[PDB]
């Protein structure tokens, strides 16, 4: 059936896209439209799985979704495309000349895309390996945890803020000895006191989630930035 | 819908 | 000592390579050079051992070496890289940003690399389990045998071309008889023996190049006629 | 050197 639609073409391009969409196409498209895409070397997965080797993300703009943030740890990310690509493509299909250059997500340039080829992840580069995350983090620890691990964090230790003792805090073993992601000033005070009582001479970094989000969008941890840093002892 | 963080 | 050179780096990538080189680096680089490599999660082996779980091959181009052919049965092969990778990397070390994508060997695409994840070997998929191999095969039976076994052949029966009888020929326990031969004289001898003693049975006789091209595509194309000297099916 | 087959 799709084949009939595509019979009318002399030759089909192979876009070679393994994508997820975020902020778009939240189910699929009709079955014809989907079978066409695969014939054109475009495959769209529901969720991100490390062994499908995604290389593309469709999104209307830079977004703070789990999918968008994770797309920045593709190996590599090759294309970050507006949904208009698929739209224009199917419009034409229903010779094929839609191109991969007229549809860049504004703000995601080559310099950032190219960092996904680096042999390291952004937090791995920053020597942030094991962190502590407060249980009341917006988005919930499972998601935020999954994003952070996608970006080179190996251990995510969740802290019930109200309850936790110093012994619950894990060190960042790979440099900051203690790294914590927090929500409240009420938590900064508790944690600095605990650590400073028990491990006075050691270093501490306490940041907001937004600090991680900015690092991911830039694929760089900027340690000279005081934006989103709540406390540091170095 | 997908949660924005 | 390599630490000193590597001290000046804030953080070191872990390339997680277990490799052999063929057509390049034919023993090594200096002791510091290799020490650096290990610190970067790159380990280079002399020979291929099945339980080292190699995942990488460095080579300038697709080659017909034993090592190259055998890399196509790594479990899986993850990287087939030009030596320029080790070179540009060591050059940079003497932050580290050398990537594993800018050094692909021509002709070794993802579709091929990913066939090495299959739960079968190329000849096993093809139902070529036991074969007969003429003793005058270029490269020698030992090596060619080792390549074929790495690729799913369970039994290699070497046949003394000139002197062998039908009883020496083993069946492929689908082609009942599979032989890899060198010359036309050999085709005629073997087809005659088998047709006299087991007339109604099937036979496949190929050249070494039939196996090589099967390996390079990780697929036995039974519709191909190239390198097939005789078939009765 | 390595035998090319």
């Amino acid at each position: 059936k799709a084949e009939k639609i595509l019979a009318r073409f002399n030759e089909l391009p192979n876009y070679d896209l393994k994508a997820v969409c975020t902020g778009c196409f939240h189910d699929g498209f009709n079955e014809v439209d989907i079978e066409i895409l695969n014939q054109l070397g475009i495959k769209i997965f529901d969720n991100i799985k490390e062994t499908d080797k995604l290389n593309c993300i469709f999104a209307p703009k830079i977004l703070r979704t789990e999918k968008f943030l994770k797309s920045l740890s593709f190996e590599p990310l090759k294309f970050a495309l507006k949904p208009e690509f698929i739209i224009d493509l199917l419009k034409q299909i229903h010779q094929i000349n839609i191109n991969l250059f007229d549809y860049e997500i504004n703000g995601i340039n080559e310099s950032i895309i190219s960092k996904t080829k680096l042999p390291t992840k952004v937090f791995e580069r920053a020597n942030i390996r094991c962190i502590n995350l407060v249980n009341d983090i917006p988005g919930g620890v499972d998601t935020i945890g999954s994003v952070l691990k996608a970006h080179g964090i190996e251990k995510i230790n969740v802290l019930r803020s109200k309850k936790c003792t110093f012994e619950d805090i894990i060190p960042n073993d790979v440099i900051f000895k203690y790294v914590l992601i927090v929500t409240k000033a009420s938590q900064v005070k508790k944690f600095t006191k605990l650590i400073n009582d028990r491990d006075k001479n050691e270093t501490i970094l306490i940041v907001e989630w937004n600090w991680c989000v900015e690092s991911i969008f830039h694929l760089n941890v900027d340690f000279t930035s005081k934006k989103n840093v709540l406390y540091q002892k170095k | 819908a997908s949660q924005e963080l």
